[PDB]
């Protein structure tokens, strides 16, 4: 399905970028720190493990939705032939950068300083239930070439390390670039919903509708916190 | 869980010197700060110094800026305080604080030791 | 691999009507009568130029200042045709007029970076 209006789509791809920038700037000033400290003492190693397995199962619905004719027929087998992907450029490039800026601080863990910091094995025992779990999938799904399916339980798995992520976290300039990526990224969906009249991207992509929410939901509770509620 | 143990202290004279020094065992997922509190009799706990994990920032008391010393080995196991030109207001229970959280979930505790006694005294 | 097949050029004179066709088809992940539908135009040594779009859903159609009120463009979603009248035709409305399309952003064919093009259909104006 095409773009119909000319404005809509400009203003889809300017919200889109700025989501991207917002979620993606944030990578580097901790990166840029443990190389010139030559070290990750600071850093929560549950959070990096968290963070690859949450980055790593939104990479794999956002690249293969986005680029597999395959995956995509099984989409409009499902939502309908006239839907719009609910996937945008600007998706598949905040997460491949996502995993490379991950796999960059892991691979600084390894090298550097660690001081008397180690994996918790409640955070172990986390990410090994949720890998056997995405491994049970892949053999379920690999006879039948169920790709579609598969891919929904990986941003189904984002879902869940998206709570994780905030859950236990309930410094401006930071929560703001939070929240502006989760507003624009949520605002991306609209525009392209009014301008197909359509709601279900909504469900065909229920992964970036709640990773949206869950953090615009989330950084409004902590902005409410930490001026309205307490200080 | 973290287990910190203090060495050093017992007494000193008004000007002189003592060194202190704290085991760190056990291991977090995040190391916070690394410090020294103390308790004079019947008093309260004073933060005598701190180092920042994050940063390497190393913060003082303003009664101890430039006669205390806090410092540490290589790979965080040891954390020390050299005490300079002793005060007879430097007597107290001196305790090694660590600052670090467990896991994700559970946020940063703080984590300090038995202590050791310093008195100055003419 | 989507062919646009122009149709309906030929010799008018200056201020008469000419009516272009162009029929879409090929295979397709999506179907064509969800792709952006428009019309461009060339002058022998000079770049194509943007006449006339339409959206899928048909609401937004879009305009060059030089054709604005001249020509109207329409299409017929169950024939995957795209239709340009051309009225109050001038001398300088004379070059090749292509049909072009696009699976998935108006921005792209409004552009002239649109994925597919037809082989044109030459338009003569008379005076």
């Amino acid at each position: 399905a095409s773009w119909n209006s000319i404005p809509l789509e400009i203003s889809y791809e300017i919200v889109g970028w700025i989501a991207f920038a917002s979620w993606s700037i944030s990578f580097y000033p901790q990166l840029i720190l443990n190389f010139r400290r030559r070290s990750v003492v600071g850093l929560n190693f549950d959070f990096v493990m968290l963070n690859l397995t949450k980055h790593s199962s939104y990479m794999i619905y956002n690249v293969c939705l986005y680029f597999s004719p395959v995956i995509q027929k099984q989409y409009f087998d499902t939502y309908g032939d006239k839907e719009m992907i609910p996937v945008a450029a600007n998706d598949v490039a905040f997460s491949i950068h996502a995993v490379v800026m991950t796999a960059v601080t892991l691979f600084q863990i390894f090298i550097y300083e660690r001081g008397p910091q180690k994996v918790s094995r409640l955070a172990i025992g986390i990410v090994v239930v949720v890998w056997g779990f995405a491994a049970i999938c892949f053999f379920i799904a690999l006879p039948t070439h169920s790709w579609l399916w598969l891919i929904s339980i990986f941003n189904s798995i984002q879902v869940f390390m998206t709570c994780v992520k905030y859950i236990p976290q309930a410094s401006i300039g930071n929560i703001l670039l939070d929240f502006t990526g989760g507003l624009a990224n949520y605002l991306q969906m609209v525009i392209q919903s009014i301008d197909q009249n359509s709601w279900k991207n909504f469900y065909g992509n229920m992964g970036k509708t709640l990773l949206s929410l869950i953090s615009i939901f989330f950084d409004i509770l902590f902005m409410f916190q930490h001026y309205v509620l307490y200080p | 869980q973290v287990q910190l143990v203090e060495s050093g202290g017992g007494s000193a004279q008004p000007g002189g010197s003592l060194r202190l020094s704290c085991a760190v065992s056990g291991s977090v997922s995040e190391l916070n700060t690394m410090g020294w509190f103390r308790q004079a009799p019947g008093k309260q706990r004073e933060l005598v110094a701190r180092i920042t994990a994050t940063s390497d920032a190393t913060n003082y008391a303003d009664s101890v800026k430039g006669r205390f010393t806090i410092s540490r080995d290589n790979g965080w196991n040891t954390v020390y305080l050299q005490s300079n030109s002793l005060k007879p207001e430097d007597s107290a229970v001196y305790y090694c604080n660590v600052e670090g959280a467990p896991s994700w979930f559970s946020g940063i505790r703080s984590y300090w030791g038995q202590g050791t006694q310093v008195t100055v005294s003419s | 691999q989507v062919q646009l097949v122009e149709s309906g050029g030929g010799l008018v004179q200056a201020g008469g009507s000419l009516r272009l066709s162009c029929a879409a088809s090929g295979r397709t992940i999506t179907p064509i009568s969800t792709y952006v539908m428009g019309w461009f135009r060339q002058d022998p040594g000079k770049e194509r130029e943007f006449v006339a779009s339409i959206s899928w859903n048909g609401a937004n159609t879009y305009y060059a200042d030089s054709v604005k009120g001249r020509f109207t463009i329409s299409r017929d979603n169950a024939k995957n045709t795209v239709y340009l009248q051309m009225n109050s035709l001038k001398p300088e409305d004379t070059a090749v007029y292509y049909c072009a399309a696009d699976p998935e952003s108006h921005v792209r064919l409004r552009l002239g970076v649109g994925a597919y093009w037809g082989r044109g259909t030459q338009v003569t104006v008379s005076s």
